[PDB]
Parts: structure tokens; C-alpha cells; sequence
């Protein structure tokens, strides 16, 4: 399971949840919320998982995208096998 | 099984803990279950998911100093997981979401 999200892309919050749902195969009732995002990484997203996230600060300028960023570290933290790659 | 918003609210407040069918997101892992295979059911027959902290990202529960708050799962029988939810925080204020964490509703 690979994601990837280019940043230069996302001009807004909603575009970057609209990506997620698609590049995650999250659930047609996905939230779109931090909340929702916690509940999908933790009990539906299949792993090994490997996200790549391109042109971040764009993306950052746009949205937000640090809040994100930081509910994956917490997932992997937690013991979820993420890989995050930052270019 | 009391899986549903008012038995589980009421049984929150009567007992201070979840019912027995109730189980945490690790514990079920322990017992087998793959989030993305759908097993739940099949790993723990008549367990749902529910008792994990809450970190309530957005901040739309009201928070204050020494109040943590928790999740379970609602309506949950088996397969995936739904979209519906209990909140509940340690001193006994119990909130509802059917929408999957964008609305929540004060139930007790």
C-alpha cells in the first residue's frame, strides 16, 4: 500500500482529505476531520504502509497540512507500520 | 450485546465502564483482527471496538483540566467498521456522533 500526494497540487484542506480518501481507500463515510483521519489510520487503512508526500510546503502554504502530517507520526508512533517520505 | 447509543450511555453512567463486549483497538489486534480484512467478527465473535482514548483533534468537546475522553463503537455487528460513535470523558459526559466525527450531540 502506497500513497503519494503531490503538493503542488492541493489547493486547499478539502483537496488534501479528497486525496487521502482516494490514495488510502478510506471509507465513503470518511469524516474529513483530523478525528476521522486518527480513526481510519488506527482501524481500517491497510499496512504496511508507505506514504509519499511531495512538494510539502506548498501544499502547507495552501492548506493544515503540518496537522495532517502530524496524525500520521502519532499513528506510526503508536506502532503502525508507516513509512513517510518527505520530498 | 448492548451496542447501541442509549443502552451503552446508561450503562456508562449506572456502571462506569463499557459493557463486556467491548474491547480495545490493541486487544482485538492480540486476538487477530487486520483492520483492512474486515475480521473482526471472525476474531471475536459478539466484540466490538471500544474504550481507547479520544484525543478529540478538532476540539469540538468541550475539554477541561483533568478530563480525558474515550470512544467506542456503535451499532457495530460485523464486518468493517461504521461510521458511528460514543464519546465519552472521565467525569461521565456522554456525546454521540453518526457522522464520523464531524457532529457530535450532548446525550447525557
Amino acid at each position: 500500500k502506497k500513497a503519494v500526494i503531490n503538493g503542488e497540487q492541493i489547493r486547499s484542506i478539502s483537496d488534501l482529505h479528497q486525496t487521502l480518501k482516494k490514495e488510502l481507500a478510506l471509507p465513503e463515510y470518511y469524516g474529513e476531520n483530523l478525528d476521522a483521519l486518527w480513526d481510519a489510520l488506527t482501524g481500517w487503512v491497510e499496512y504496511p504502509l508507505v506514504l509519499e508526500w511531495r512538494q510539502f510546503e506548498q501544499s502547507k502554504q495552501l492548506t493544515g497540512a503540518e496537522s495532517v502530517l502530524q496524525v500520521f507520526r502519532e499513528a506510526k508512533a503508536e506502532g503502525a507500520d508507516i513509512t513517510i517520505i518527505l520530498s | 450485546v448492548i451496542n447501541t447509543f442509549d443502552g451503552v450511555a446508561d450503562y456508562l453512567q449506572t456502571y462506569h465502564k463499557l459493557p463486556d463486549n467491548y474491547i480495545t483497538k490493541s486487544e482485538a489486534q492480540a486476538l487477530g483482527w487486520v483492520a483492512s480484512k474486515g475480521n473482526l467478527a471472525d476474531v471475536a465473535p459478539g466484540k466490538s471496538i471500544g474504550g481507547d482514548i479520544f484525543s478529540n483533534r478538532e476540539g469540538k468537546l468541550p475539554g477541561k483540566s483533568g478530563r480525558t475522553w474515550r470512544e467506542a463503537d456503535i451499532n457495530y455487528t460485523s464486518g468493517f467498521r461504521n461510521s458511528d460513535r460514543i464519546l465519552y470523558s472521565s467525569d461521565w459526559l456522554i456525546y454521540k456522533t453518526t457522522d464520523h466525527y464531524q457532529t457530535f450531540t450532548k446525550i447525557r
